[PDB]
């Protein structure tokens, strides 16, 4: 439900709007269905639509030495 | 028979601006044309998907506006982030680096070029799908794998480099030998040093500075400030406000009004949702280059003249802004130079010699070779030469004496 | 009808200083003009060093030099041929105005 | 077993043509949609913009 | 409408002529003011200038 608030309306909340029968996920993975402003939403787990803030890929400090 | 050779340079940063972006605006072609009115909804079914068709246009923007942003900065398929100790052989990039004091960890630069870049009609606004946060992160990946491992990155590995090694690498690849970097170290470093804080204070001064992203806001503002303002025309009806007329009239009369307010204010749309395709393509192509660019220009080092700044290339430096990428293009350009004598050719024992790299140089009284992009005369050996042909073929030759290593090793 | 054509801010004239510039610059400094100031260097020279860029020994310029000079020259002469007889090469631009 | 290797040059210039701009055309559409029309004027100002 | 046609050719026309001085301003900058390493870039043949 884009700019609507969750009270003008399982639920989850993104500065896209409402999303509502998403599972929000605290882990990160690769954009699959993109909702906007970083979330990213999957059919993924027993099966469950999850919405999730999206990697950008796998961290890496390279071993930079003088 | 006289050749200009620079004997001094300058390291210089230059800023390039490109919008890579416009805001994902979302239009409601039936509120917007019949806001709550079932008999104005009705007739505009009247027009097939002349109405659902726009929907889709501006819809189909939308999407590659992320499509911009995704190809221009993500790029990199792992995020890099610099050590905690900043050896990098005296070059500062205290700047350009992210701040981590900050709520959102943007570099001091990108900080500034935020700073300077500025209804209920069923225009509604769309979030991109990388946040500023995100665009961070991407360009901060990018940053710190070109300075802590050039090229090799964007190739395959992150593969570390010590930074002053690196710069070798950038110097030999714009005809300067490696020794010129490392002889002049301290100077380079300085010079690179001083020109970032140049960036700092002309952006932080000159508004028109961010004239390129800030014409794109204006553009799509003014943009749907007309539309919305053509809501108040009659278009030949007896009153703007469609309420005015359902209240007013009849249905047999009410209807003819509405059919002239409806042609107007879906010619409106039509009128804005071409403007904003061919605007959408003016982006795209901006994008495009803004791709190729950090590919050619962040990633690798550019061959290619004027493509990185004026100047010859060495390397570059992303910085995100709103809705568009800046680039600080590093650039080597020749400062100070003199007037030698030169030839293409030396006699020596008939035998005529050339350069293998480099010219022939005469400061009036001995001959040297040295390199074209930077003074720094040789005496002119077989090592420094080859030979082929002889003294009468070569226009403008000129005698001298080439030195051979090997004789003294021998005649001692 | 309310049409009208505006003039561009270059005129023809200033077109014929910036490409004499740029061709003047071309030819008694290479690319050295795009880089920095203009860097004088003798054309012999400076052909010598594009031959270098394409991956030929540039001996094979000055050896040669007369030889390439006369197909410089030789070539320039064609474009006039061209030009002169074939008012349909200029295709692009009359498609424009068209 | 066998490479070619060219043993002369031919020094070619190739014309090569590009549209850099076209004619700045401008209408004053006032006049187009009405010429010298008051009441012609009148009716294209419920037009807006 | 008759103009609102002629001026969305000219907008599209003239993006189809940008993208030519683009691409002039770009072989000014590449093929003039340098050399190129790009095949076919500068006509048939090793770029010479
Ligand atoms: C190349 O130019 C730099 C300046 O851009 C010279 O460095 C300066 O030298 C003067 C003394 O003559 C000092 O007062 C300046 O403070 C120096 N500036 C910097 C940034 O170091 C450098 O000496 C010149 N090199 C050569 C070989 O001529
Ligand atoms: C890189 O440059 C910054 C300046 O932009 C240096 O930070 C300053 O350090 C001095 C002390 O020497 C302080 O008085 C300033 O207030 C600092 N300024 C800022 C903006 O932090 C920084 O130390 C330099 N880093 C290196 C490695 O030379
Ligand atoms: C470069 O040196 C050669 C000798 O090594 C010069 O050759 C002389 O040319 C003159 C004029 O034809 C003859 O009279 C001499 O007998 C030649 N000398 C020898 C030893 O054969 C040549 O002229 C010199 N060129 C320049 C430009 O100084
Ligand atoms: C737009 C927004 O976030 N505002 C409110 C938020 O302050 C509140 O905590 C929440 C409760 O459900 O409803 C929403
Ligand atoms: C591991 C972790 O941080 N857990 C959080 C949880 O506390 C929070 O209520 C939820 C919704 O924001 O997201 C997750
Ligand atoms: C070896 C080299 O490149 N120089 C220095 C080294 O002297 C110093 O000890 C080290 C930090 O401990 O950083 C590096
Ligand atoms: C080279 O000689 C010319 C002679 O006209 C002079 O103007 C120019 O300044 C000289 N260059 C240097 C670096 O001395």
């Amino acid at each position: 439900y884009q700019d609507v608030n969750c009270t003008e309306v399982n639920v989850f909340q993104t500065r896209a709007g409402c999303l509502i029968g998403a599972e929000h996920v605290n882990n990160s993975y690769e954009c699959d269905i993109p909702i906007g402003a970083g979330i990213c939403a999957s059919y993924q787990t027993s099966q469950s639509i999850i919405a999730y803030t999206m990697s950008l890929g796998a961290e890496n400090s390279v071993a930079y030495s003088n | 028979n006289s050749i200009a050779i620079p004997t001094n340079f300058t390291i210089s940063v230059t800023t390039e601006i490109l919008p890579v972006s416009m805001t994902k605006t979302s239009v409601d072609c039936t509120m917007y044309i019949c806001g709550d009115s079932t008999e104005c909804s009705n007739l505009l079914l009247q027009y097939g998907s002349f109405c659902t068709q726009l929907n889709r246009a501006l819809t189909g923007i939308a999407v590659e506006q992320d499509k911009n942003t995704q190809e221009v900065f993500a790029q990199v398929k792992q995020i890099y982030k610099t050590p905690p100790i900043k050896d990098f052989g005296g070059f500062n990039f205290s700047q350009i680096l992210p701040d981590p004091s900050k709520p959102s960890k943007r570099s001091f630069i990108e900080d500034l070029l935020f700073n300077k870049v500025t209804k209920f009609n069923g225009l509604t606004v769309l979030p991109p799908l990388l946040t500023d946060e995100m665009i961070a992160q991407y360009t901060s990946a990018l940053l710190a794998g070109t300075i802590t491992s050039g090229w090799t990155f964007g190739a395959g590995a992150a593969l570390q480099i010590p930074f002053a090694m690196q710069m070798a690498y950038r110097f030999n690849g714009i005809g300067v030998t490696q020794n010129v970097l490392y002889e002049n170290q301290k100077l380079i470093a300085n010079q690179f040093n001083s020109a970032i804080g140049k960036i700092q204070d002309s952006l932080s001064s000159t508004a028109s500075a961010l004239g390129k992203l800030q014409d794109v806001v204006n553009q799509n503002a003014q943009a749907l400030n007309t539309l919305v303002k053509q809501l108040s025309s009659n278009f030949g009806a007896i009153s703007s406000v469609l309420n005015d007329i359902l209240s007013r009239l009849d249905p047999p009369e009410a209807e003819v009004q509405i059919d002239r307010l409806i042609t107007g204010r879906l010619q409106s749309l039509q009128t804005y949702v071409t403007q904003q395709l061919i605007r959408a393509a003016e982006i795209r192509a901006s994008a495009n280059l803004a791709a190729t660019k950090m590919s050619e220009c962040v990633l690798g080092q550019s061959k290619r003249v004027d493509f990185c700044g004026k100047g010859y290339h060495l390397m570059s430096f992303p910085q995100s802004a709103p809705h568009g990428v800046v680039f600080l293009h590093v650039t080597y350009v020749p400062a100070q130079e003199k007037n030698f004598t030169t030839a293409p050719a030396i006699c020596h024992d008939g035998k005529a010699h050339f350069p293998r790299e480099g010219v022939f140089v005469s400061n009036g009284t001995h001959w040297f070779v040295t390199q074209r992009n930077f003074y720094e005369p040789q005496i002119i050996t077989t090592d420094n030469t080859f030979v082929s042909g002889n003294c009468d073929v070569v226009i403008g030759i000129v005698n001298n004496t080439v030195y051979d290593p090997l004789q003294p090793e021998l005649d001692s």
